């Protein structure tokens, strides 16, 4: 209608390119977008080996599901200029080392490699954008932690910590360490697993963590959530 | 063709439908309102509650000449034709509301105990074939009430029912009583893995709104055990009975009221599906 | 920690050169920038909207 | 000690060149310009509504024959348009869909884009094989490339997170020129008309004068409270204005080297995402947080009208060369055109 032969093969082209958009969005729908954090060098390798310079790209999948997982090291910029870019992914991974309670940072005078990773967590899982995004908290390191609590103990750390020097109840006060930091409690989860250098079962955590994310996203489709 | 008098009916039944028609038209097109206009981007689910819905609304507007028909001491004086509409229109309205209940159950059952599931994938476009498809189904068994006369005279009394007292129908008892035990099965059995599947998940289960969701599954099959299984039950006695019911005062004012449970189930429809909804706008 | 040396050099020459530049009036620099939306005002459509006939996006 | 000294030297360099610009600043432009006709209020609609993108819109840019279009958005495509008849020319696949910037050539022949991947990659529209390829990717950037802006065919000065802006060469893909200065991130990016200068504003809270063929900063700006997201230039080339996260449009003058004039109202809050000037630069556009578009009068400072209708964020806008129209994306993966 009013329209010439060129007129109507481009409108031709316009719908062929739609369909295709359209093909990308809903290959894009079903996969998993997952955000790799932690603070420095600390446990992100590990992991990304059990799964598999700006942003890197990790692809993996499990149990016929599709797994986009994007690793933010090396960009040192502020964070709060891009990490709105994340606004909408599946579930936060955050990677920390268990390790480097004791360890300090060397960028600081006086600086602890664990209160960064605190800080670090508190401004990620209290941030504007990732009120409703579930973190799944992975503690890096746990063999190595549980061999040097021995030579070193954990109140150098936190000194407010009065429990025993053993690898379980340390360890349960870390990670409840670092879940009271979540101000977010009623309307997002944290997922906390304890993972070694060689740890097999890494990905099923994953897995189920985003099923569940995945299942409180089904429900609110429904009506039900 | 019989000459009943029960006169309870024609003080309970006028009313009744009173009430469901002016509280489930409102609900329910509300509840259309809201999956129209507002709703900007549907989903396959989206497209079978509004399937849902609009049965649900269509059997409310097909209430009013019920209720003219109950309040002239059940006369029937709109012809023969108006009276095989009328039966036709509620008996599908029914059978579809029926099915959409069905649907969005199998449709939850999917999406919460195989998320990752092919059936999740699937286009609004694909939802609407299917949605169709069952309309198709639907309008085809429920066409027989148009293919007879349903108009008993007697007295200068007519009586347009679908439900004889004289004697079992055929079909229409046969589909009235499966149109029940099949989707009741089915609701049954996907509302029970829903629930197990959703406490499995300890940390999902711990949320408030993780509970409400328990909760409602819940609610919505206790609803349509507790609308359809009355008029199911009056229904199976009779026929049993058929020889010494034949006729009876009793037994047909049970049925008649019972009958009314179907069009209280549409009406509080879009109250356990569109206003519980917390994320519906 | 040497290295601060040249950086703060660096940044008091980029300071010195850039005091030393030319500035007409705010006065002057306010007239031009009216003038400039004077002469042009007939000339912008979202401004001044064109009739339908003349507009590409009708 | 030389440090205290060179801080000294440093603070006293930075008196002298505010007491500068005090003593050459009489009077103001509302003082100048309140005297003279206001806009009324400015309605515009909404002509063409662009759909096609299912991610958050970060970044546009409009053709030299201002109707031809090209957006990006966290799909990982660049979409060019065809906004008169609604009809999509391209569709770009990126290997990064972490995009947020994107540019077009004023030739029409490339289309530049950036983002978290610290790269801009070049595109090449018109090929012989009839595809839109890769010309080349353009590495160096140690943060993420924030804004783009093609000088011709073969020069494109890129922003970037890396508090560091550059100038390149496509012939080559090497660095031809680096700009260092700003002490953030610089976010945006505006050149001037002749191509000549071009100014950038960063998280510094600063915006910065460089030039193309010295390499240097000319003059910095100062007067913003937060992180300056957004630049361009009045359509002469001898004035700019800014938007940042305090809710504030600031006009800076090159010739004063002074702020002119404050766009900011009580009711607004959020930040600016984009700022773009009409033909005759009497309107100001500028689009922000609260999901739409504030016209302003850019020498009045008085809301001339609001372009409502993006259920997200507004990202970016763009004004076409012959001011017909303006064009407003948003996070809703929409893009819109006014009149
Ligand atoms: O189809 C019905 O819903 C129906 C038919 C009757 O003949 C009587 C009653 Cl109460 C209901």
């Amino acid at each position: 209608c009013t329209l010439s032969a060129e007129d109507k093969a481009a409108v031709e082209r316009s719908k062929m390119i739609d369909r295709n958009l359209r093909e990308d969005g809903e290959k894009a729908a079903r996969e998993v977008k997952l955000l790799l954090l932690g603070a420095g060098e600390s446990g992100k390798n590990t992991i990304v080996k059990q799964m598999k310079t700006g942003i890197v790209e990790t692809h993996f999948t499990f149990k016929d599901l599709h797994f986009k997982m994007f690793d933010v090291g090396a960009q040192r910029s502020e964070r709060k200029k891009w990490i709105h870019c994340f606004e909408g992914v599946t579930a936060i991974i955050f990677c920390v080392a268990l390790s480097d309670y004791d360890l300090v940072l060397a960028e600081d005078e006086e600086m602890n490699r664990m209160h960064a990773s605190m800080k670090l967590f508190d401004s990620i899982c209290n941030n504007k954008w990732f009120t409703d995004t579930s973190i799944i908290l992975f503690l890096n390191k746990k063999d190595l932690f549980e061999e040097k609590i021995k030579k070193s103990p954990l109140t150098i750390c936190y000194p407010e910590y009065a429990g025993s020097n053993t690898y379980e109840e340390a360890a349960a006060y870390i990670q409840c360490q670092f879940e009271d930091l979540n101000k977010r409690k009623d309307t997002k989860e944290i997922y906390t697993h304890f993972t070694c250098s060689t740890d097999t079962k890494n990905v099923q955590f994953v897995f189920d963590a985003v099923t569940d994310v995945i299942i409180k996203n089904n429900l609110k489709d429904c009506g039900l959530f | 063709c019989c000459r009943i008098e029960g006169d309870t009916i024609s003080q309970v039944m006028p009313p009744l439908l009173i009430v469901a028609f002016v509280l489930g038209a409102l609900g329910n097109g509300v509840a259309l309102c809201g999956f129209c206009f507002h709703m900007k981007t549907w989903k396959p689910s989206t497209v079978y509650l509004f399937n849902l819905a609009v049965a649900d609304f269509l059997l409310m507007i097909c209430l009013p000449f019920r209720t003219d028909y109950y309040l002239r001491r059940r006369h029937w004086a709109f012809g023969d034709i108006p009276c095989r509409v009328g039966l036709f229109t509620l008996a599908m309205n029914r059978a579809g509301s029926i099915v959409f209940l069905t649907v969005v159950a199998a449709d939850r059952y999917f999406k919460v105990v195989h998320p990752h599931h092919a059936v999740n994938t699937i286009s609004t476009r694909v939802a609407a074939g299917i949605v169709c498809t069952l309309w198709a189904l639907v309008i085809l068994g429920t066409v027989y009430l148009l293919l007879e006369n349903h108009l008993c005279v007697q007295e200068t009394a007519v009586s347009c029912e679908s439900f004889i007292m004289e004697s079992a129908n055929g079909w229409h008892d046969i589909m009235f009583q499966l149109e029940f035990f099949m989707p009741l099965g089915i609701i049954l059995f996907c509302s029970f893995k829903i629930v197990w599947s959703l406490r499995r998940r300890q940390q999902l289960a711990r949320q408030a709104r993780m509970k409400k969701a328990t909760r409602f599954i819940m609610v919505v099959a206790i609803v349509f055990i507790t609308c359809y299984l009355p008029s199911v039950s009056a229904r199976l006695y009779f026929l049993w009975t058929v020889p010494s019911s034949a006729c009876d005062p009793s037994v047909h004012g049970a049925l008649h009221i019972t009958l009314s449970f179907t069009y209280m189930n549409s009406m509080l429809d879009p109250l356990v599906y569109y206003f519980s909804s917390p994320s519906f706008p | 920690n040497t290295a601060s040396i040249a950086q703060a050099r660096k940044l008091v020459e980029q300071l010195k050169m850039e005091a030393n530049i030319d500035r007409i009036k705010v006065s002057k620099a306010a007239a031009d920038l009216m003038a400039y939306c004077e002469a042009h005002a007939k000339e912008d459509p979202l401004l001044t909207p064109v009739p339908a006939s003349e507009n590409p996006f009708r | 000690s030389e440090l205290d000294q060179l801080r000294q030297e440093a603070e006293q360099l930075k008196n002298q060149i505010r007491d500068a610009r005090k003593a050459c600043a009489d009077a103001t432009l509302s003082q100048i310009t309140n005297n003279i006709d206001p806009v009324g209020r400015i309605q515009m609609r909404t002509r063409r509504t662009l759909r096609g993108h299912l991610a958050k819109i970060y970044a546009m840019h409009w053709g030299t024959d201002s109707r031809l279009l090209v957006s990006a958005s966290q799909d990982g495509k660049l979409i060019i348009w065809d906004s008169y008849t609604t009809n999509k020319v391209h569709a770009i696949p990126l290997r990064s869909s972490w995009v947020m910037t994107c540019a077009y050539a004023p030739s029409g022949n490339y289309v530049a884009c950036g983002g978290l991947d610290n790269i801009c990659s070049i595109y090449n529209l018109k090929t012989r094989e009839g595809n839109v390829r890769v010309s080349r990717e353009l590495a160096g950037h140690t943060g993420y490339l924030s804004c783009c802006r093609f000088l011709d065919d073969n020069q494109i000065v890129t922003s970037s997170g890396d508090t560091t802006c550059a100038l390149w060469d496509i012939e080559t893909g090497q660095q031809t020129t680096t700009f260092t200065g700003h002490t953030g991130d610089v976010m945006s990016l505006s050149l001037a008309p002749d191509t000549r200068l071009f100014v950038s504003g960063a998280c510094d809270a600063s915006a910065k004068l460089w030039d193309v063929r010295e390499g240097m900063c000319r003059q910095t700006f100062t007067g913003h409270e937060s992180d300056i997201n957004a630049i361009c230039f009045f359509p002469n080339g001898n004035a700019f204005a800014t938007g940042s996260d305090d809710a504030t449009c600031r006009l800076f003058d090159l010739r004063a080297d002074q702020e002119l004039m404050t766009y900011s109202h009580d009711n607004i809050i959020c930040g600016i995402t984009s700022v773009s000037f009409s033909k005759s630069g009497r309107l100001l556009l500028a689009g922000y947080d609260d999901f739409n578009c504030n016209v302003w009068d850019a020498l009045k400072a008085d809301r001339a009208g609001v372009l409502a209708g993006h259920d997200n964020r507004v990202s970016c806008l763009g004004v076409t060369d012959d001011g017909m129209a303006v064009a407003t994306g948003s996070w809703d993966s929409f893009l819109k055109i006014w009149n």
